[PDB]
């Protein structure tokens, strides 16, 4: 996360963080449910084997709120692809169920109609994550949060050289120096609505990061809550 | 206006049935009496920060 603020105690709870064999996150997830965890499915091409831990807020160091968790069953959308980053999307069922507690909570799972009414018609949304503070920098021991506009849609088709699709929505800025970045891949896109934050997005993609005249690159959770419940419910 | 009034005063979810609204809730959360707020079953229902 390029900008922002750090997570405060309890304030990005269904954050999840893809570990790998080294115990590196590499990308972000959200948690869905006790078993499930949302995250991007470019992201299972970034490690060989991987882990999700949750509950963790500063990695430099284990405070004892933390968990790992094995992952049983992957299962990416089979329509992504490299080429496009279209349908950047999938689910994680659990070995273990997650036991919910202070930082770890589920985001809610919004419904098409409502969401897209109501949800992304929003001023704002909330990107968090562990990954870069800069562009060219290092990832972010401690978990940052940021509150990013909804952008035209028209507006980043321009500014995009890459076909922003239909399951992809633009969120951020265009020349404030805040935008997701290298590492949040995966992590929650959620729209607050009276004190109850509702799953919107996936973090996917973006030329860069924060660069200006560019936007960050969203999968379009609406496009997918078909999916994700049957993707759920087996 | 309906749910495009105020989200029908709704909690959350708000649909129009019949030119009227129904609201609705999360997994996890059952609506109210009053057919409009959403209450929790449990202790770390979704969508909220864990502000102990
Ligand atoms: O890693 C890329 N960017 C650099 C890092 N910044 C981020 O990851 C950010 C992630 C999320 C936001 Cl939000 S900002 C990247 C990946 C894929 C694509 N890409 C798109 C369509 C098709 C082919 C393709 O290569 C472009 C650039």
């Amino acid at each position: 996360i390029v900008g922002g603020q750090e997570c405060k105690d309890g304030e990005c709870p269904w954050q999840a963080l893809l570990i790998n064999e080294e115990n590196e996150g590499f990308c972000g997830g959200t948690i869905l449910s006790e078993f499930y965890i949302l995250t991007a499915a470019h992201c299972l091409y970034q490690a060989k084997r991987f882990k999700v831990r949750v509950g963790d807020r500063n990695t430099e160091q284990e405070e004892g709120g933390e968990a790992v968790h094995e992952v049983e069953v992957v299962i990416k959308h089979n329509r992504f692809t490299k080429e496009t980053y279209d349908f950047d999307i999938a689910v994680l069922r659990l070995k273990t169920p997650i036991t919910f507690r202070m930082n770890v909570a589920p985001a809610c799972l919004p419904e098409r109609d409502w969401a897209e009414s109501t949800l992304m018609t929003q001023k704002t949304g909330i990107v968090s994550g562990f990954g870069r503070t800069h562009e060219k920098g290092r990832q972010s021991t401690r978990l940052k949060m940021l509150e990013v506009p909804y952008v035209d849609r028209n507006s980043c088709k321009l500014s995009s050289s890459f076909i922003i699709t239909q399951n992809m929505f633009c969120a951020g800025y265009d020349t404030k120096q805040e935008d997701a970045c290298q590492g949040d891949s995966g992590g929650p896109h959620v729209t607050r609505f009276k004190d109850t934050y509702f799953v919107t997005g996936i973090v996917s993609w973006g030329e860069g990061c924060a660069r200006k005249g560019k936007y960050g690159i969203y999968t379009k959770v609406t496009a997918f809550l078909k999916w994700i419940d049957r993707s759920m419910k087996t | 206006k309906l749910c495009s009034l105020d989200n029908g005063d709704c909690d959350q979810f708000c649909h129009e049935e019949q030119n009227s609204v129904v609201c609705s809730c999360a997994r996890g959360y059952t609506l109210a009496d009053n057919g409009k707020a959403c209450i929790p079953t449990g202790p770390y229902p979704c969508g909220k920060q864990t502000l102990e």
